[PDB]
RNA sequence: CCACUCGGCACCUUACGAGAAAUCAAAGUCUUUGGGUUCUGGGGGGAGUAUGGUCGCAAGGCUGAAACUUAAAGGAAUUGAC
RNA sequence: UUGUAUUGGAAUGAGUACAAUGUAAAUACCUUAACGAGGAACAAUUGGAGGGCAAGUCUGGUGCCAGCAGCCGCGGUAAUUCCAGCUCCAAUAGCGUAUAUUAAAGUUGUUGCAGUUAAAAAGCUCGUAGUUGAACUUUGGGCCCGGUUGGCCAACGGGGCCUUU
C-alpha cells in the first residue's frame, strides 16, 4: 500500500483537575484576549513546552560545541522573526524566561485590534472570519495567524470587501432597492 | 552491608532474585497464569451477553435497609450462570424473562460493590435498547 | 510600644535599621514590635484551621517575597484569636534564606545554591535546584511557603506521611534553613569578627 | 596490696547520632543514599488446608497452592467515664 | 468610561444555484452572477452542586421505603446527598461508562525498600558450585620546540632530548 501519512496532536491537558488558582488565571486570559475555549490555551503552553525543552538541553553543552552554536542561533533567530523575542534579549539564557502572554501578543486578532481597524478583541475576530482583513495582498481568515516583524506594515482591508472599497453587501444593496420600489411608486 | 550482592560480575544473581519475589505482586502472577482465560464469567472481555432466567430481590448489607432488584443470568458463551444489577429503580418494570441483556462489570475489577452481597455485573442493554434511554423516555421498547 | 528588653530600646531609638545586624550576631528576639518595624513589608497566608475538642487550631505562615520566612502554630478557643496569636508566634520565628544560580550567574539570584534536606516524625522533604523557567515543582501546601520566602525555581521530591500536615511544613521549614549552614568554596575567605552593638551603644541601651 | 597491658561475661556515664515511640556502643558512621557475603517479607482471611513428591515402623517432618471472601487487621505512647 | 433593559442600520456562511475550473467521465474542494437572519426557532450538549474536588442554610414532595452511594456515608416528616423546579460549576462539537495497561509506586527497590516490639534472620556447626579477597617493582629533576584562548604575557593542552634508561 501506500506510505503512511503522518500526524501528531498538539496539545496538552491539565494534570490536576480543579486548582482554583488555575481556573482564576486562565479565565483572565480568556477574557483580555478574546479567546472561545481553555484547548486554546493549552496548544500556547504546550509549544512553550518544548521550546524550553531543546533551550534546557544545549545549556549543558559546553561552549563553542558546534551544535550548540548551530542549532542555538536557529532558536532564536526564529523567535525574533515573529517578535515573541526582543531584539535586546538575544541570547539562549534569555529564552528560558518567556511566557504565555508574550505569544498571544502576536495573534492576528490582537494586531487588529492594537492597529485600529476594530474596537474590540470581540470585534476584530468577526472581522477576521468574514473574510475583510487581508495580509499584503493575500486574505486571511484564521485569528491565530502569527504576524512576522515584517508583516505589520501591510495590514488592511481587502479589496473585495466593503470597508475596502468593493460594492455594498447583500443587506444594503435590498434595503436600498425596496425604498427606490416604494420611491418609484 | 544492606544484604545483597553488589559485586561486578554478579548479574546473574540480581536478576534470578528479582524473578523469583515478583510472584508475590497480586497483578503480576494473574497475567503470567492466565487465569482470566480458566476462570471468571466473562473471559477476559470487558462485556458479555446473557438471558434472563428469573428475577430476584437482594437484601442490602447492615446497617442500611433496602430490598435490591437484581436478575438471574445464563451467558451465552460460556453457559455459566451469573446475577445482575438492575439500576435507575423502576427500570425493573424493563425486563423480564427470555429477554437478551448486555452485561457490564461494576466497576471495581471483579469485586462486590457497596451494600449488594455478590453482584458484581449490572445491566446496560435490554433487547438491543439501551436502560439509560428507556428510563429518560428517548426510545421505545418493542416486546416479544 | 515601651520596650521593655535591651534589644527593644535599641530598635526603637533607631540605633538599629537592618535586620541583616540581628542575625549576623544571632540575637535573640523576644518583641514582635522589632520585627514590626525593620520588616514592614510582611504579609501573612493562613494555611489550615480546624476544631478540635471546643478549641481552634490555626497554622500561620508569614514572609515577604524576598529572603525572610517564618511559621507559627497556635491553638486557642476563638478562630479569631488562633489567628491573632498564631501571626505572633510566625513572626518571632523569621530567618533568613541563601539562594543561587543553577548555571552561568547572569542577572540576580533565582534558585537555591545546593541540595538541601529536611526531617520531622516520618516526612522528609529535599529541595533541588532548577534551571530557570520551570517554577516551584511542589504540592500546594508546600509550594505556597517557598513562594512567600522568593524563591522562584525548585524541584522537591519528599518521603513519609505526608498526609500529616504539619509535619509536612516542620520538615520543609528545617530545609530551608539549612541553606545557610552549608560552607561553600566562596566562603573559605577569612573575616575579622565584627563589634557587637549591644556593646557601642551600651549606654543607650540601658535603663 | 598498688600501677600497666591482652582476652571475656556484664555495669555506669556520654548522643556528633538514630528512631513512630518505647528505647539503642549499635538499632550509629543512610535523600550528604555504594566495605564483602548468605537467608526471608509485600493488606487481613481461606491455610500451613488441598494436591504431587520425598523421608519415617508409626506418630508425623520437609516442600506447598487456587477458587472465593473482606475495609481494615496491627505497633507505640497520652488522658481518663459508670 | 463601566454595568442593567426600549429602539436602529450594517456584516456574513450554513444552505440553494447560472457558469467556469477540477476529472478518464463524474462527485466534492478552491472561485463566482442570482437567492439566503430578530425569540437571528438558522434555538449545544454531556456530567455535577457534603468531603476528596470547581459550584446552593433555595423551594415543593416523600417516609429507612423507593432510592442514592468508586470510598467515607445520606435517608424514620423537621433530607446541604433521594425525586422535581430555579440558580450555579466544569469540559465543550464533544462528554460519560466498562475492561486492559503506563505514571502516581522508594507498594519489586541496580540507581532505591524492609526484617528487636508492626509481614519477615534458618536450632547449631562443617562444607562443594557461585560471589569477593592486604602491601610492594621508573620516581623525581633539567633543556628545546610547541598549538589554543585570554588580554609581549598568563593559563591550558602536546612533541623531542638528557639524567645508569
Amino acid at each position: 500500500p501506500r506510505a503512511p501519512r503522518t500526524y501528531s496532536k498538539t496539545y496538552s491537558t491539565p494534570k490536576r483537575p480543579y486548582e482554583s488558582s488555575r481556573l482564576d488565571a486562565e479565565l483572565k486570559l480568556a477574557g483580555e484576549f478574546g479567546l472561545k475555549n481553555k484547548k486554546e490555551i493549552y496548544r500556547i503552553s504546550f509549544q512553550l513546552s518544548k521550546i524550553r525543552r531543546a533551550a534546557r538541553d544545549l545549556l549543558t553543552r559546553d561552549e563553542k560545541d558546534p551544535k550548540r552554536l548551530f542549532e542555538g542561533n536557529a532558536l532564536i533567530r526564529r523567535l525574533v522573526r515573529v517578535g515573541v523575542l526582543s531584539e535586546d534579549k538575544k541570547k539562549l539564557d534569555y529564552v528560558l524566561a518567556l511566557k504565555v502572554e508574550d505569544f498571544l501578543e502576536r495573534r492576528l486578532q490582537t494586531q487588529v485590534y492594537k492597529l485600529g481597524l476594530a474596537k474590540s478583541v470581540h470585534h476584530a475576530r468577526v472581522l477576521i472570519t468574514q473574510r475583510h482583513i487581508a495580509v499584503g495582498k493575500q486574505i486571511v481568515n484564521i485569528p491565530s495567524f502569527m504576524v512576522r516583524l515584517d508583516s505589520e506594515k501591510h495590514i488592511d482591508f481587502a479589496p473585495t470587501s466593503p470597508f475596502g472599497g468593493a460594492r455594498p453587501g447583500r443587506v444594503a444593496r435590498r434595503n436600498a432597492a425596496r425604498k427606490a420600489e416604494a420611491s418609484g411608486e | 552491608g544492606k544484604g545483597k550482592p553488589r559485586g561486578l560480575n554478579s548479574a546473574r544473581k540480581l536478576r534470578v532474585h528479582r524473578r523469583n519475589n515478583r510472584w508475590a505482586e497480586n497483578n503480576y502472577k494473574k497475567r503470567l497464569l492466565g487465569t482470566a482465560f480458566k476462570s471468571s464469567p466473562f473471559g477476559g472481555s470487558s462485556h458479555a451477553k446473557g438471558i434472563v432466567l428469573e428475577k430476584l430481590g437482594i437484601e442490602s448489607k447492615q446497617p442500611n435497609s433496602a430490598i435490591r432488584k437484581c436478575v438471574r443470568v445464563q451467558l451465552i458463551k460460556n453457559g455459566k450462570k451469573v446475577t445482575a444489577f438492575v439500576p435507575n429503580d423502576g427500570c425493573l418494570n424493563f425486563v423480564d424473562e427470555n429477554d437478551e441483556v448486555l452485561l457490564a462489570g461494576f466497576g471495581r475489577k471483579g469485586k462486590a460493590k457497596g451494600d449488594i452481597p455478590g453482584v458484581r455485573f449490572k445491566v446496560v442493554k435490554v433487547s438491543g435498547v439501551s436502560l439509560l434511554a428507556l428510563w429518560k423516555e428517548k426510545k421505545e421498547k418493542p416486546r416479544s | 510600644w515601651v520596650p521593655v528588653t535591651k534589644l527593644g530600646r535599641l530598635v526603637k531609638a533607631g540605633k538599629i535599621t537592618t535586620i541583616e545586624e540581628i542575625f549576623l550576631h544571632s540575637l535573640p528576639v523576644k518583641e514582635f514590635q522589632i520585627i514590626d518595624t525593620l520588616l514592614p513589608g510582611l504579609q501573612d497566608e493562613v494555611m489550615n484551621i480546624k476544631p478540635v475538642q471546643t478549641r481552634f487550631k490555626a497554622v500561620v505562615v508569614v514572609g515577604d517575597s524576598n529572603g525572610h520566612v517564618g511559621l507559627g502554630i497556635k491553638t486557642a478557643k476563638e478562630v479569631a484569636g488562633a489567628i491573632r496569636a498564631g501571626i505572633i508566634i510566625a513572626k518571632l520565628s523569621v530567618i533568613p534564606i541563601r539562594r543561587g544560580y543553577w548555571g552561568t550567574n547572569l542577572g540576580q539570584p533565582h534558585s537555591l545554591a545546593t541540595k538541601t534536606t529536611g526531617k520531622c516524625g516520618s516526612v522528609t522533604v529535599r529541595l533541588i535546584p532548577a534551571p530557570r523557567g520551570s517554577g516551584i515543582v511542589a504540592s500546594p501546601a508546600v509550594k505556597k511557603l517557598l513562594q512567600l520566602a522568593g524563591v522562584e525555581d525548585v524541584y522537591t521530591q519528599s518521603n513519609g506521611k505526608t498526609r500529616t500536615l504539619e509535619n509536612t511544613l516542620k520538615a520543609a521549614f528545617v530545609a530551608i534553613g539549612n541553606t545557610y549552614g552549608f560552607l561553600t568554596p566562596n566562603l573559605w575567605a577569612e573575616q575579622p569578627l565584627p563589634v557587637s552593638p549591644l556593646d557601642i551603644y551600651s549606654d543607650e541601651a540601658s535603663a
